[PDB]
DNA sequence: AAAA
DNA sequence: AAAAA
DNA sequence: AAAAA
């Protein structure tokens, strides 16, 4: 009878609650929402964030952040997407993933895991995208796995290991650094114009190794610009930062009379402002956990050389500025550290009169309940930079929520051209 | 000590009704 | 406090009191429509205003929301065309799954 | 025992919801001012299944 | 080669252009349901056919 | 006169200009289509609007 | 689904080009155009008239 | 007339 | 009247 | 946006 062809901008509520728990240094999605071309989105969250207890009283203060991103469908499937949209009704079903048995094989998703073992696949895709854009080191390779079912039990249960805090150790420069740059000339002579080219050469490969390994800071250099569909990056609509603290309960029994127990709780607040969506795709949110990285058996650099020279000691310009890079070992800056070549690595002339590292009394060794990396972080540069959170263990009592957990309610309101639940059910 | 995340699900309904159920259900 | 208007008795009878006391209704193990269907078509995905406002409603099983749901006919019900473009689920971490205290419908 | 608070699965379409219906046209003819009656009298059932069961 | 200015043969309605289109009603009844369906999914394509072919 | 604003160039690329030149469609053997169709009905003539939407 | 059954005032264009030629004396239609009842028409012609050299 |  | 006051 | 507000 009467066929309907257009829709009125109505108001919908997306509103839900949300029960996450996490590791330390993991990223883990804790909301998404689709989204359809031409709505109007907006987002609030308000939540607590709360630690494990502690074995004893608050000694340092954890670091918390949120994000939000917005992920066509397109930077997804691709030409499939396209062919999708044109054909319409009759378009062929869009291509799945494969999934894992256990009911948690998908928690860095932020779902459940549908017991068929099948999902759409744009959720996993986007987040891989996320990982390599935002978060991993410049120079270490991309993740490429296919299906989240390819993932081992750690990545999918908790999420990617992110990098530590910027330090000396856990940010040193590139691995395709070099100290020595040779050329051809003659046996009794050398073209002096020769030398000036190859200078020039050598200057566009140093800010390719510090500053451009990605095409849109090329493009950035010279003074242009990129959009985020030129390269198929994530857009970033906000970012959070904040501190959580606490307070602490005191025993009034006979064996603990005189002990303390430190607890977390901290209220937060994530506000997105108002964004115009072109596409269709889906806007997901993560959250990333991280304590500063204090080490207790690590020393001034000065210190753990011994023997000084006129070069470490002196800080004369002229020698700071006009030298190469130093390669030193984990010797030089923690007890135990290596020499080999995996504990190897390079960094600025003078970098130890631009920096001094945290003290840590030998008393403090080994004891529970202080958020510390006891020693030195171990493994090659890839596994040195890369947070590690079973180190984090002896700081908290066992409990089943993990490292920490958080209550949250997404404020989410968008406007949408969809019919009525009236006009859907009635014929005429 | 946590009054928006602990009271209710979602939030509030400023829009077109969602459930038909045949009538008043309380 | 429950305060009630003046009121004027018509007819012999008598006036009752009732409570009631409920939770909302969270389930551990529920993810999103489109996450458990995998499979999407035009009609899902789209949300074209035609296809939408015009179609019959459409026949969902128990499976397409929870985790072990059913499929044969006690664990089939009828919802709308695009339900859920109108409404979001909340989400349970699987750390919170078979955890006392948590006043939640497990499963 | 009362009903959980209104959601997908609490709140569903009623068990009296029919999902075709059906006419009794020609071998090779239609009658289509009998097809005009047949949409009205579909109106009134859904009325009284989503609307009016008191 | 380029088109010509816009005239009544020189615009043409695009080849793919549909004068029918056929339902698969039974052979004494019909779904009025289904006509309503049908219709949309006709709406849809004449879109594509005369607005959106890119 | 061809006059193009200023652009802000965001990548290295290339900039074209093109021209066309072309006369307005006319036909020497060319009539009404009344003229053409001979026998007339009434859909074709009353301009009914029932008819014609 | 929806049937019409009335329909607006819309403004339409007619005009057209005319190459016209004839004798001395003589009568010849030079331009016509159909109409429906109801509609308000306008004319304005304008153009050159040239004789042979 | 519907957000009945 | 489930959706901070 | 790690570095009291």
């Amino acid at each position: 009878s009467n066929v309907q062809t257009s829709a009125q901008r109505d108001r919908i509520d997306l509103s839900h609650l949300g029960f996450l728990s996490g590791q330390i240094g993991r990223l883990k999605t804790v909301s998404f929402s689709p989204v359809i071309a031409g709505d109007s989105f907006e987002l609030d969250a308000v939540g607590a964030l709360r630690l494990s207890p502690l074995r004893r009283g608050l000694a340092i203060d954890s670091n918390v952040d949120y994000f939000t991103f917005y992920i066509p469908y397109r930077h997804v499937y691709g030409q499939t997407w396209i062919d999708f949209m044109k054909d319409g009704v009759n378009a062929t079903p869009l291509p799945t993933v494969t999934t894992g048995i256990d009911m948690d094989q998908t928690a860095y998703l932020g779902t459940v895991n549908p017991t068929s073992g099948i999902m759409p696949k744009f959720l996993h895709q986007s987040y891989l995208n996320i990982y390599n854009n935002y978060f991993k080191a410049p120079w270490m390779p991309d993740r490429t796995e296919a299906n989240p079912s390819n993932l081992n039990d750690a990545d999918s249960r908790y999420g990617f290991r992110c990098c530590h805090l910027k330090t000396i150790w856990s940010a040193p420069l590139p691995p395709q650094t070099e100290i020595a740059r040779e050329m051809t000339t003659g046996s009794t002579t050398i073209d002096i114009m020769g030398l000036q080219s190859a200078y020039a050469k050598l200057h566009t490969d140093q800010e390719r190794d510090y500053f451009m390994q990605r095409y849109r800071d090329v493009i950035s250099s010279f003074g242009g610009k990129t959009s985020y569909d030129a390269d198929n990056r994530p857009l970033l609509l906000m970012r959070s930062n904040f501190w959580a603290s606490g307070y602490d309960v005191d025993g009034t029994d006979q064996t603990s009379l005189g002990q303390f127990s430190g607890r977390v709780q901290q209220t937060f607040k994530h506000a997105v402002p108002r964004f115009f969506v072109p596409e269709h795709g889906v806007i997901m949110t993560l959250a990333l956990v991280r304590f500063p990285p204090t080490c207790t058996e690590e020393h001034h650099y000065l210190i753990g050389k011994g023997s000084l020279t006129y070069t470490d000691l002196a800080g004369d310009p002229t020698l700071v500025g006009n030298l190469p890079p130093r390669e030193i070992a984990m010797e030089n800056l923690f007890r135990s550290g290596g020499t080999g070549t995996d504990q190897k690595f390079k960094v600025a002339e003078s970098i130890w009169y631009r920096y001094h590292p945290s003290y840590v009394d030998s008393a403090y060794h080994l004891l529970e309940g202080f958020p510390f990396l006891q020693g030195r972080p171990a493994g090659n540069m890839t596994e040195r930079v890369l947070i590690d959170h079973t180190k984090y263990d002896s700081c908290f009592q066992s409990t089943q929520l993990g490292q920490w957990n958080a209550q949250a309610k997404f404020n989410v309101s968008v406007y949408r051209s969809i019919p009525t639940v009236r006009d859907s059910i009635m014929t005429s | 000590m946590a009054k928006s995340y602990r009271r209710g699900s979602s939030g509030k309904k400023k829009g077109s009704r969602l459930w038909y159920v045949g009538g008043s259900q309380f």
